[PDB]
């Protein structure tokens, strides 16, 4: 990804490199499940 | 400590990852229907 | 479709496990006068994987 490559080869072969990486991941989710339960009775939604 | 090259000497990795997780709840009360049903 | 496992374990435990995978609606309806139902409904979406 990244290098940053000076060379010399002609009169010597001198190789000087800066070699960095910057990555970056954004992941962002958002789910909204509804449940239509009786009144102190247990219901259940599963999506898996 | 050559100030320099030690730039050029001086390897740093540095990474911030963060993640937040949150949940909300709402409940719609079905009664509202439940009775009228 | 019946997703099952077959676990043939020599020593006495043979799992022949299935399972259908189904759309399925298993209903107890309970009818009350204004044409309504309060339903205990089982509604099952799988699927084999």
């Amino acid at each position: 990804s990244g290098i940053g490559i000076g060379f010399i080869t002609d009169n010597i072969i001198l190789d000087l490199q800066l070699s960095a990486m910057e990555k970056t991941g954004n992941g962002e989710i958002v789910s909204q499940p509804k449940v239509v339960t009786s009144d102190k009775e247990t219901a259940k939604i599963l999506k898996g | 400590e050559l100030p320099y090259l030690g730039r050029l000497f001086r390897r740093d990795t540095v990474t911030d990852r963060k993640n937040e997780l949150l949940v909300f709840l709402t409940p719609r009360i079905m009664n509202n229907q439940a009775i009228a049903i | 479709s019946e997703v099952p496992y077959q676990e043939a374990s020599s020593s006495g435990a043979t799992s022949t496990s299935f399972k259908e995978a189904a759309l399925s609606l298993e209903v107890t309806p309970q009818i009350t006068p204004d044409n309504r139902i309060i339903v205990e409904v089982k509604v099952t979406k799988d699927a084999p994987d």
